[PDB]
């Protein structure tokens, strides 16, 4: 379908791929929710290694534990996200049912009901 | 490993010692290497295949002839896949209930 | 036929308690360095060389140290990579269905 | 309408015994050895199931928890390296 | 470009008569008597030369999910749901002797050109290599997630390898009491396995994919796709063909050496009124190839020859 382009808007997603889909908006998400950075300074900090895929040096030092909070807050905020799924959305009616698997059971049983 | 070797116990007794070649009378691999097989199963099949081959009492009855020239109507020879009734189980439900 | 010859010679041997045989004649002269330890001054002459022979026979009594423990597996295995032509998902109605 | 709400009425008071959290986090390592009573419960849930996946992902969140760096490392690396496939579990890891 | 002109594939003559699914099918050296695995926990034995059958072998304990011809000796590797897998003699009309250390049924065995052993997929996971006319086992083979699939070894190079569940084909270096490397190839379980005579590729393949893959050393051949299905089994001949067979009752014939198949089949074999999913579990190419020997699940043996037409269409 479509591949790319630049522009960011609502959509409506939350389908069946799940994982895969999930990961892709949420990285899409991520991304477009932080954007740039001093890397101009890092542009100070650029010199002649960048380019050349292939990598002599993959670890150097990091950067500092700026970095490291700065890459804990997006944890934080991936379990708080995480943290969102459904609501209690109780109620007393019909009849009674027990724990959990009654629950599922009448989930279920509603599911197989309309078809 | 060089270890777990203890007790035996049964049927781990010395059996079938000596094994058995294969004898020039029942399996030659040489002479299955240079079988005529294809042409003389062809040839077997060709012969097989080729030859197939094998009155007032009267009157005075209220009814008449019902059941007559019915025979081939239940298969001889029938192989069925269904195994609840099909020819089999329908003698053998028939002789273990009545 | 020579490593299934040996394999089948310990296990099959081991395995048909036919008691084997009396007991070998490894005499087995040992003329080597000991761990190539260059010591102070000298331990012996040259390399040291030891006489080495085999063990006295087992007598009637079969135990000698008995384990018969449990520790199965335990070890984990390389995992490889996936080498694998990614596929295509089943999207909302494959997936629903 | 009153048998349900009779097995609703009984269904809620089915429930077997409240909690008895008492004396939490006292008389030092008490609370250590409380931790390994806790954690040889989880060893011995995973060790029931070998293929469990849940009972891996409490020991996780309990071991990052309550098991610093080392053992969480060692709940981490023992799961990681009882599983190959299934590398969304490797994520959970990582 | 399709070359070699591959020939058409037609049928032969068609069996039935068993009273359960056949499992297994194999052929004598000789072309002189057939056998085959059922599911109705009787050993099989059908001679095919003239369309008739062999013999009703009894005594196995469930299904028996495979079986062997020995070629020095008149004794036949079984291997069942039983999880006791019994080479039979058939000299005295009676067993040769029960092998044992399977821990759970035993989904295929085989048996090497050259040295005297027997080979198991056991769906303990567990692959019994068992040196075998000394009443001797050999080694076992372990490390597959699931249960093997498949088994196939060679006098060749240790070529060894057993097809397993887990997704990743198995190979066993067997020389050294060892394994050879983990074919990562195929995306789900492989259920199908075949040797080529042109042995120098290994043939594999999975309801995902077929993996057919150029040893010794780790090299691979290439990936037959374009056939959809479950694959039950898959049969390398002389001519450069190779049927698979299918659970749902599509068999693909195969070209090879042109990189894609010889056919698509599409049949029914149905038996009488019973039939839901059942489709061919084996089949067997014949010595000469004049024949295929066609074991499905609802207990009917048909074998496969060609009208002798030129055909020989491309796409």
């Amino acid at each position: 379908a479509a591949a790319q382009l630049r522009q960011y808007h609502r959509l409506t997603k939350q389908i069946k791929p799940d994982m895969e889909t999930y990961e892709r908006l949420r990285e899409k998400h991520g991304e477009e929710f932080f954007p740039t950075s001093n890397s101009l300074l890092h542009g100070t900090h650029v010199p002649s290694t960048e380019e050349i895929d292939r990598m002599v040096i993959d670890l150097e030092k990091q950067i500092e534990k700026r970095d490291k909070y700065s890459r804990r807050r997006p944890y934080n905020d991936d379990a708080d996200i995480d943290y969102i799924n459904e609501r209690n959305a109780k109620f007393n009616k019909k009849a009674e049912r027990f724990y959990g698997k009654y629950t599922a059971e009448i989930k279920q049983n509603l599911e197989r009901g309309t078809a | 490993l060089s270890q777990l070797s203890k007790q035996y116990s049964s049927r781990d007794l010395p059996s079938h010692t000596k094994i058995k070649y294969r004898q020039t009378t029942q399996d030659a691999p040489e002479e299955v290497r240079n079988r005529d097989f294809r042409r003389e199963l062809e040839e077997r099949e060709r012969a097989a295949a080729r030859e197939k081959n094998r009155r007032r009492w009267d009157d005075d009855v209220v009814f008449k002839n019902c059941a007559k020239g019915v025979d081939d109507q239940k298969k001889d020879k029938r192989f069925v896949n269904d195994t609840l009734r099909s020819e089999f189980h329908k003698k053998f439900m028939e002789k273990y209930i009545k | 036929r020579v490593a299934l010859e040996k394999s089948v010679s310990q296990k099959v041997a081991a395995a048909m308690p036919v008691r084997a045989a009396d007991k070998l004649a490894p005499a087995q002269y040992i003329r080597y360095t000991p761990s190539q330890q260059g010591v102070a001054f000298n331990s012996g002459a040259k390399q040291r060389v030891i006489r080495m022979v085999e063990m006295q026979k087992d007598p009637m009594e079969p135990p000698r140290f008995k384990i018969n423990k449990k520790i199965p597996r335990g070890p984990p295995s390389p995992p490889a990579p996936v080498m694998h032509s990614p596929s295509r998902k089943m999207t909302v109605k494959e997936q629903q269905e | 309408t009153a048998e349900q709400l009779l097995r609703e009425a009984k269904e809620r008071e089915l429930e077997l015994l409240p909690p008895p959290p008492q004396q939490k986090i006292t008389d030092e390592e008490e609370l250590n050895d409380y931790k390994l009573r806790k954690r040889k419960t989880f060893e011995d849930n995973i060790r029931k199931n070998r293929t469990v996946i849940s009972n891996w992902i409490k020991y996780a969140q309990w071991e990052e928890s309550l098991k610093e760096i080392q053992r969480a490392r060692s709940i981490y690396e023992r799961a990681l390296d009882v599983d190959y496939r299934n590398i969304t579990l490797w994520l959970k890891y990582a | 470009p399709k070359p070699q002109w591959h020939p058409p594939w037609k049928l032969y003559r068609v069996i039935s008569g068993h009273l359960g699914w056949v499992r297994c099918i194999a052929v004598e050296p000789g072309n002189q008597w057939f056998v085959t695995g059922s599911a109705d926990r009787t050993i099989k034995i059908w001679d095919l030369a003239s369309g008739k059958l062999k013999l009703s072998l009894t005594g196995h304990i469930s299904t028996v999910r495979g079986v062997i011809v020995s070629t020095r000796s008149p004794y036949l590797f079984s291997c069942g749901e039983d999880k006791q897998v019994k080479c039979w003699d058939l000299e005295y009309n009676k067993v040769i002797r029960h092998y044992h250390g399977h821990l759970s049924a035993v989904y295929g065995l085989d048996l090497h050109p050259t040295i005297d052993v027997l080979v198991t997929c056991s769906r303990d996971s567990t692959a019994r290599i068992w040196d075998v006319r000394t009443k001797a086992s050999v080694h076992t083979l372990s490390g597959h997630t699931n249960a093997v699939a498949t088994v196939r070894c060679q006098a060749a190079e240790p070529q060894i390898i057993t097809g397993s569940h887990d997704t990743t084909i198995r190979l066993w270096d067997l020389v050294a009491g060892k394994t050879r490397v983990t074919l990562t190839n195929h995306k789900k379980s492989v259920r199908a396995v075949v040797l080529h005579p042109r042995h120098y590729t290994f043939a594999s393949g999975s309801p995902d994919n077929i993996k057919q893959w150029k040893f010794p050393d780790g090299s691979f051949i290439q990936n037959l796709s374009g056939h959809n299905a479950i694959i039950n089994t898959l049969t390398v001949n002389s001519d450069g063909v190779l049927v698979s067979g299918a659970d749902n009752g599509t068999m693909h014939l195969w070209d090879w050496r042109t990189g894609y198949n010889f056919q698509r089949v599409h049949a029914a074999a149905v038996q009488p009124g019973s039939l839901d999913e059942s489709g061919i579990f084996a089949c067997a190419f014949d010595q000469s190839e004049s024949r295929l020997l066609t074991a499905e699940a609802d207990k009917t043996i048909k074998v496969y020859r060609e009208d002798d037409d030129t055909a020989t269409e491309e796409t």
